[PDB]
DNA sequence: TTTTCGCGCGGTTTT
DNA sequence: AAAACCGCGCGAAAA
């Protein structure tokens, strides 16, 4: 059961939610429900390395801007 | 400096710059490299280690959630950033 | 047994 | 000071 709650799938429902979120732009509040709301932190899990790729960045607090 | 944002940009680069390699030769050579930074204390090596370690296999994982990179059995290989 | 890696307690940074 | 962030590393589930 162990892989329901692996950052990957989070990952790969997060990716759905922005690209789905047009503008570009997700709330990382939105998100947070979304994705299970399993807990804050997790999130951060995502966006430090979608950051660190440079493929995303801070646009504002509780907010990000795809590429 | 550290955190996952750091590392996450240095497992990026070696994976595309090896094609393909493997977990173990991902970290110890950003372990090495840490180490050999001319800030750091050697009394601090063990964690550091320990700590790169488990960092490295959040990085590999969302980089493989967004089919990046392979990671198929131990065997890690380079696709591309969209 | 070893390899992966969920989980969440505090400490830092921004507001 | 409050709200957002996000270092860290323990210990149990998968190889």
């Amino acid at each position: 059961s162990r892989h329901e709650k692996s950052l990957g799938l989070l990952t790969t429902k997060f990716v759905s939610l922005l690209q789905e979120a047009k503008d570009g732009v997700l709330d990382l509040k939105l998100a947070a429900d979304t994705l299970a709301v399993r807990q804050k932190r997790r999130i951060y899990d995502i966006t430090n390395v979608l950051e660190g790729i440079g493929l995303i960045e801070k646009k504002s607090k509780n907010s990000i801007q795809w590429k | 400096g550290k955190g996952l944002r750091h590392f996450s940009m240095k497992v990026c680069e070696k994976v595309q710059r090896k094609g393909t390699t493997s977990y173990n030769e991902v970290a110890d050579e950003l372990v090495s490299e840490f180490t050999n930074s001319n800030n750091h204390l050697a009394a601090d090596s063990a964690y550091d280690q320990k700590n790169i370690r488990r960092r490295v296999y959040d990085a590999l994982n969302v980089l493989m959630a967004m089919n990046i990179i392979s990671k198929e059995k131990k065997e890690i290989k380079w696709i591309g950033l969209p």
